[PDB]
């Protein structure tokens, strides 16, 4: 119950058209950013780790822990920064119009966002409307007016629209004569439908005549007016008030499950290392209990070592082992994701299957967090004018074939009149001959209470008793206004529920006469349900953005409508024929690859950590690293870091031939089974097996006396330098293994890891520079490879190592 | 218009490799075959080196070195009798072993200066910071500075051998050649200021728990200091709690008669190294080596596990797939 007068003059609190969909600012953007990414577990927690390792003490560098995590901010920062600017200028586009107001019986021009309510405006012909206007006249007779409504409903239909018949006579012949009027209207909605008005007309010496206002004089936002010359309309909402700008809903953001699987895997491991470091510092402080067993009179403490409070002393050996132990969690992983996403989103650019000579365009990726998301899909909701059809298009009908031939449900969301959305979906083979129409259209809703025994009847005794192909279920905008609304009634039995069963036991369901919002609150509906199914959304229209910004992963057709929905979807390609190769292919091998990245990732830095741990039991548990200072920082740098990442960017697990050419080889990663409970298991124990078999294998071996012909001892060094050479040839034999499509990149990346690794040992071990204050290392890998029995029992420990995936392989070939 | 390259279109050749049972099968008898005779060679040979390890810490009343546990001002001496039943025809070498002493503790490893033992002029004249409390002495810095020079092994060891009559005849050992070549020969050198060796160490002292000072350890100048086998031998960390180190070699006498023949040897040893504070023990092993190294019976037999598991599991594997 709002109150606006015509021209302002009598006989406030309202916005003033001002569009924003923007989330930050100019100035409040980096304190906002950094907000909301430092309050992630993982970000937090490397801060944290790089905080303790500057303050109390480090094995390797400062360095190497806080430069990756500052790329990894920056990155995120800039890719969320560009993506708010590019919003920041669209939405410049649409405030910032040029429009006419008849202010003081002249035609004022002001901007398009100063448009305050209660004044008559003026549009030309193929003009979109500033507002929500009333019609009072027109330049013809008749008060009429042709709008085609292309943003709102996605066709392109000549609708009518009828004028004040008190007023279709004022046309440029002192129409803002003091005009006495009150437009009494409803508080906005986004009902798009339903409108409830009246007028308040007076007259030279006074009148009280009063007509209702409808759907019939509303003159919507964003309709292009067409065949009328002029017009002349009052705005009566005007910015995140118009039926246009309820329906938009935002972006809050779009997470992978494979990126949830990798914060799951962290949890895990973070209570690791607490274990790890808490039972390390316990059996610490239960040992030095001896009193010989600390200061043993050949090392003593410094005086400042004894008069450290004991208290604090905990504490600071706590920080120390979980700095020593932090290597299990690697940040690496994260610098590597994130070139491996940019990188890898090139090729569906490149592809030259999505490519049209009409449009002579090809395909277009907007965001490059979603590959694997690609291959995900569970549910896939389309849009019936503009993709299906142009008739149908090109593959219309076998690219549906194909879709549910791979385990998806297609389902058709529209805004058209039913008559002509069944006709359609008749066309497209998802409605065959023999299934019977389930159909909940207001065409029998006349009333209210009808609707629960509809629901009652078609679900509970007709369909669950049992044909799974028969029913296919078609609604209509106005019955699901209804169902979703007025749903908080009665609780005995939710009506979201009910009908939610019925959907989701049916083969397809068709929706006509649907608002723009309406569509994302069936995709948000669908998404609740018993845990999480993966939603896609196609469309090419201006109405399908909120539904593409609400599900998993959005597509956005180029077509002739507009580029309104290619900008503001995850992905987009000129075709609908296209999204079979899109996601049956790509989004299959990117899931592959992101999968394996991360499962080889976690067990390669545990299987490294593990020896270093279980060696502190055989010193004082004084935090002495098993490996020196340059291996522990070029580990996870160079003699690993390249295998994994050409492995991951080019490598088909299946070839693509004939992973296109059998939609059924789409099922096999269906529920995420590559990040499974089963998966993690057993390469977690893969893992644990292979680093105690290192540390324990080397430990007998080292109980000799002598390894050498010319009798001769080794240091510690050397224990180190065989356990780390046994630890990167095992590593890299595991993936070599692994390797299913072998190109001469993976060749040479996997042989020039170990011809690098060992090049490296025997440059650095042989030289004295001299800029260290130690020379620890200066020819210990020269002299360790002097001895047919340390050649030998590594031999055989790259061998023992690798007998559980040697074993499994066979296994996995009978039966 | 679009590239048609390969590595765009993702249509680069490979070489996809399917290794299935039917042609991995072979591997996992070559394996076994190839391993149990290394295995049976290499426990062989581990079987025909000898060794003999003998105790002499003391702590037991009815040890000969009970009365050098704890002296006062008195230069304790020992003597144990010992007896070898098969004699050595090999290189013999003579180790000495510690328990229950932690070389590897992270306090302990790390305390020392590896430039200062280069030769460097500047680090000569002032240590590093890590090697404390071993840093300076009487307002003199310590030539070599940190604990894991400070407590260097410092017993002699004499063998005597026992002839047909009662008078003992000494054993020629030799200590040029027990420390590695190039740490020998490059990581640890001397200072280079003079020809003297007592002149070059001015502004420096000796070790706390020292008795004469680095440059009076032998009187050659080859091994008089900083390129001492010894210093060099006990400079390199042990990585287990319980170690041993070179001490001596026993070279082949120029005649084919074995280099230690069997009978009765004696053990005068000079008591100056306190282990029983913190519970340790002192030893000395006499072992012959040969193209692998000490005795160590595990390589050998891993091996022969290793390859009987994987021949037994070939064979099961190959009668469980002929039901097709
Ligand atoms: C807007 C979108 C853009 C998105 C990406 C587009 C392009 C980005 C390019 C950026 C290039 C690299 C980014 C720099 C950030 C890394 C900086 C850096 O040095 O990190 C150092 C890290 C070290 O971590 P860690 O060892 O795992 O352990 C960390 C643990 N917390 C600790 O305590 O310490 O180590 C690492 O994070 C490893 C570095 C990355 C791994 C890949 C490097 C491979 C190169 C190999 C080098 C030589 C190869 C020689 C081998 C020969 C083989 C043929
Ligand atoms: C041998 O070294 C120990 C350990 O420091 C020391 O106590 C003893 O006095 C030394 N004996 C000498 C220098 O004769
Ligand atoms: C070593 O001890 C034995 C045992 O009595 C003795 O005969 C011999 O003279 C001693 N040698 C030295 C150099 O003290
Ligand atoms: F063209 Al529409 F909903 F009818 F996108
Ligand atoms: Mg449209």
């Amino acid at each position: 119950t709002r109150t606006v007068f015509v021209g302002n003059h009598p006989v406030q609190r309202f916005c003033d058209n001002r569009i924003v969909s923007s989330k930050y600012t100019l100035w409040n953007f980096l304190p906002k950013n950094l907000f909301e990414q430092f309050r992630r577990i993982a970000n937090f927690y490397f801060l944290i780790i790089f905080l303790v390792q500057v303050t109390v003490d480090t094995p390797t560098s400062p360095v190497t822990s806080g430069l990756p995590l500052f790329f990894v901010i920056t990155v995120t920062a800039i890719k969320q920064g560009y993506e708010d600017w590019l919003r920041h200028r669209a939405d410049n586009e649409v405030n910032k119009s040029t429009v006419y107001i008849i202010e003081n019986a002249k035609r004022v021009r002001k901007e398009s966002e100063k448009i305050k309510v209660g004044d008559v405006v003026e549009v030309q012909a193929d003009e979109t409307f500033p507002c929500d206007l009333i019609l009072l006249s027109s330049c013809t007779t008749d008060g009429t007016c042709y709008v085609t409504t292309a943003s709102l409903d996605g066709e392109s239909n000549c609708k009518t629209h009828y004028a004040v018949r008190d007023t279709i006579a004022l046309c440029t012949a002192e129409s803002i004569d003091t005009l006495r009027a009150a437009i009494e209207c409803e508080q906005p909605q986004p009902d798009l439908y339903k409108f409830v008005g009246r007028i308040n007309i007076y007259s030279n010496s006074l009148e009280a005549v009063a007509r209702s206002l409808g759907p019939e004089n509303l003159l919507l936002k964003g309709a292009t007016l067409k065949n009328t010359e002029k017009i002349y309309g009052v705005a009566v909402y005007t910015g995140m008030e118009t039926k246009m700008a309820l329906n938009y809903q935002g972006k809050s953001q779009k997470r992978s499950a494979v990126e949830k699987s990798i914060n799951a895997f962290l949890i895990v491991y973070l209570f690791i290392l607490l274990t790890k470091a808490a039972v390390c510092t316990t059996l610490k402080y239960v040992w030095q209990s001896t009193p010989y067993n600390d200061e043993p009179w050949y090392n003593q403490k410094t005086q400042k070592e004894r008069e450290t409070l004991k208290v604090l002393k905990m504490f600071t050996d706590f920080l120390s082992f979980m700095v020593l132990f932090n290597f299990i969690i690697p940040v690496s992983m994260y610098v590597t994701v994130e070139m491996q996403k940019f990188l890898g989103s090139f090729f569906i650019s490149w592809d030259k299957d999505f490519y049209d000579e009409e449009i002579n365009e090809g395909a277009l990726v907007n965001t490059s967090d979603l590959n694997e998301e690609l291959g995900q899909v569970d549910y896939v909701f389309t849009d019936k004018t503009g993709t299906l059809t142009e008739k149908l298009q090109d593959q219309a009908a076998e690219t549906i074939e194909a879709l549910h031939a791979a385990g998806l449900k297609v389902w058709v969301l529209t805004g058209d009149k039913m008559e002509t959305a069944k006709s359609t979906c008749y066309a497209c083979r998802l409605f065959q001959t023999n299934t019977e129409l389930l159909e909940l259209t207001t065409k029998t809703i006349e009333e209210s209470e009808r609707k629960e025994d509809r629901l009652h009847e078609l679900l509970i005794e007709y369909r669950k008793k049992l044909e799974h192909q028969e029913y296919g279920l078609i609604i209509d905008g106005s019955t699901l206004s209804l169902i979703l609304n007025s749903s908080q009634d009665s609780s005995s039995n939710n009506y979201k529920s009910i009908f939610l069963q019925i959907c989701m036991k049916c083969t397809a369901v068709l929706c006509c006469r649907m608002a723009p919002l309406q569509k994302a609150q069936i995709v948000r509906m669908v998404k609740n349900l018993k845990g999480s199914p993966i939603t896609l959304s196609i469309g090419d229209g201006a109405n399908d953005v909120s539904m593409i910004l609400e599900s998993h992963v959005g597509i956005g057709i180029k077509g002739k409508e507009g580029r309104q929905a290619a900008r503001n979807s995850d992905y987009s390609v000129p075709k609908f024929k296209h999204l079979k190769k899109l996601l049956l292919a790509h989004g299959h091998l990117y899931y592959v690859r992101i999968a394996h990245l991360v499962q080889y990732f976690f067990y390669k830095n545990l299987c490294f950590i593990l020896p270093q741990f279980l060696y502190q039991f055989f010193c004082g548990f004084s935090q002495q690293p098993l490996y020196d200072a340059a291996y522990l920082t070029m580990y996870n740098i160079c003699f690993t870091s390249l295998p994994i990442l050409a492995y991951s960017l080019l490598e088909q697990h299946i070839n693509i031939d004939t992973l296109t050419s059998d939609p059924r080889l789409y099922m096999k990663i269906s529920g995420n089974a590559m990040l499974q409970l089963g998966p993690f298991l057993y390469w977690t124990f893969l893992a644990a097996f292979e680093g105690t078999v290192f540390f324990f294998g080397t430990y007998f071996l080292f109980q000799t006396a002598s390894l050498e012909e010319n009798g001769k001892v080794y240091g510690n060094w050397t224990f180190g330098t065989i356990v780390f050479t046994v630890l990167v040839f095992t590593v890299t034999l595991k993936l070599a293994l692994d390797t299913r499509f072998w190109t001469w990149i993976n060749h040479f990346v996997i042989w020039g890891s170990l011809a690098f690794y060992v090049f490296f040992s025997f440059f650095w071990g042989g030289i004295i520079w001299p800029f260290l204050k130690q020379q620890r290392m200066y020819f210990v890998f020269a002299q360790m490879l002097s001895s047919v029995s340390t050649w030998l029992a590594i031999i055989l420990l790259i061998f023992i190592s690798l007998f559980p995936e040697i074993l499994l392989i066979v296994l996995k070939n009978v039966r | 218009r679009p590239d048609n390259t390969a590595f765009k279109q993702q249509r680069l050749p490979a070489w996809q490799p399917i290794l299935t049972a039917g042609t991995v099968l072979p591997i996992f008898f070559i394996i076994g075959l190839i391993f149990i005779p290394i295995g049976i060679g290499i426990f062989v040979t581990s079987n025909n080196i000898r060794e003999i390890e003998i105790d002499y810490t003391g702590t037991e009343p009815s040890s000969p070195c009970n009365k050098c546990l704890s002296p006062d001002v008195t230069p304790c001496f020992c003597t144990i009798n010992f007896t070898l039943e098969k004699s050595f025809e090999g290189n013999v070498f003579m180790y000495y072993g510690l328990s229950n002493f932690y070389q590897n503790h992270r306090r302990y490893v790390k305390s020392r200066d590896d430039s200062q033992l280069n030769g460097d002029s500047s680090a000569l004249l002032n240590p590093s910071k890590e090697c404390e409390p071993y840093r300076r002495n009487e307002d003199k810095p310590i030539a070599p500075c940190g604990a894991i020079m400070n407590s260097m092994f410092n017993d002699t060891l004499e063998l005597f051998l026992i002839g047909q009559d009662s008078y003992p005849i000494p054993i020629a050992l030799k200590k040029k050649g027990i420390a590695w070549w190039t740490d020998k020969n490059v990581k640890f050198r001397n200072p280079p200021g003079g020809d003297n060796l007592e002149e070059r160490f001015k502004g420096t002292t000796k070790p706390v728990n020292w008795l004469k000072p680095v440059y009076m350890l032998d009187s050659d100048p080859d091994n008089n200091g900083f390129i001492n086998e010894d210093f060099i031998v006990w400079m390199r960390t042990a990585a287990l709690p319980t170690f041993r180190k070179l001490y001596r070699l026993i070279e082949r006498k120029s005649d084919l008669h074995p280099t230690l023949p069997a009978g009765r040897y004696w053990l005068n040893v000079t008591y100056n190294y306190p282990v029983h504070y913190f519970d340790g023990r002192k030893r000395m092993i006499l072992s012959t080596i040969s193209w692998m190294g000490g005795k160590n019976p595990f390589l050998g037999i891993a091996y022969i596990a290793v390859g009987s598991i994987s021949f037994l599991l070939g064979v099961v594997l190959l009668v469980i797939n002929h039901k097709y």
